[PDB]
């Protein structure tokens, strides 16, 4: 999903 | 210990100064006049509201009624909101230690308060800034605007006069943030005790934090816990008349982020 990838980058 | 409450406390100001580019403090120095800063430019009505395609810059590039591009414009801030809070809870201790799936599910479901919490910070009873202070949109022109539209913000405001009137500051509010992402009754979380162990820490530097820079104040932390119940009914109403617009209207496009949030958000 969107949110885990935002969620996954530092 | 209270000194590691206070050291908490002053972890998240800091990460919540990091996270947010506009914060209270600047903000209300820019809604008072203040600062050294140029004025916002004011959208008071169609006429302005053209005229101010030149002056405030949005950082999204777009190479439409003005109800919808308005309507369209408050997204893409929402989205850009999503994503300073994603970073601002991502410095919460023990956050990104949880499951992963959990992670999401807390910023789904908190994502839109926190937004209303923040939102009230840049608005007055007679306005709200946008674009981080490079401009200045009044309520009354938001309220003019054709139905569904013209109520779409006025739920907002309505919440923002009474919880400004609480007096909090960045400091208060952002360990108020804290405990909202951290609820542990958001639907479908796995593990749930974590979570409340998180927010049962972050509940005690609240209070603590209320105690010491609001001495006069007893009652602020009982208000606060029932604002966060609020603000889910801010949320509710908010989401129906967003299928409301979703259907009284021809259809607009709607950000995928905010698709993937809205799905099963009530
Ligand atoms: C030149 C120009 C100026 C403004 C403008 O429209 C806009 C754009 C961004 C805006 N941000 C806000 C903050 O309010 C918000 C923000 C986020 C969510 C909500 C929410 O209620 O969910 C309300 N308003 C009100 C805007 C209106 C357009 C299109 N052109």
């Amino acid at each position: 999903s969107l949110l885990k990838k935002l969620l996954l980058a530092p | 210990e209270s000194a590691d409450l206070r050291a908490l406390a002053k972890h998240l100001y800091d990460s919540y100064i990091k996270s947010f580019p506009l914060t209270k403090a600047k903000a209300r120095a820019i809604l008072t006049g203040k600062t050294t800063d140029k004025s916002p430019f004011v959208i008071y009505d169609m006429n302005s509201l053209m005229m101010g395609e030149d002056k405030i810059k949005f950082k999204h590039i777009t190479p439409k009624e003005v109800a919808i591009r308005i309507f369209q414009g408050c997204q893409f801030r929402s989205v850009e909101a999503v994503q300073e809070i994603t970073e601002y809870a991502k410095s919460i201790p023990g956050f990104v230690n949880l499951d992963l799936n959990d992670q999401v599910t807390l910023l789904k479901y908190g994502v839109h308060e926190i937004i209303y919490t923040m939102l009230a910070s840049l608005m007055n009873k007679d306005g709200v800034l946008i674009s981080e202070g490079q401009g200045f949109m009044t309520r009354e022109f938001l309220k003019s605007l054709r139905k569904p539209f013209g109520d779409f913000m006025e739920p907002k405001f309505e919440f923002a006069v009474k919880f400004n009137a609480l007096e909090l500051d960045d400091s208060d509010l952002a360990i108020f943030i804290a405990v909202i992402i951290l609820s542990g009754d958001r639907p479908g979380l796995l593990n749930v005790k974590p979570i409340e162990d998180i927010q049962d820490n972050l509940l005690q530097a609240l209070e603590l934090q209320l105690k010491l820079n609001h001495p006069e104040s007893s009652q602020l932390f009982a208000k606060l816990l029932q604002k966060m119940t609020d603000l889910r009914q801010i949320v509710t109403e908010h989401v129906q008349l967003l299928q409301v617009i979703k259907k009284t209207e021809t259809d607009m496009s709607l950000h995928p982020l905010l698709q993937e949030i809205y799905k099963d958000l009530y």
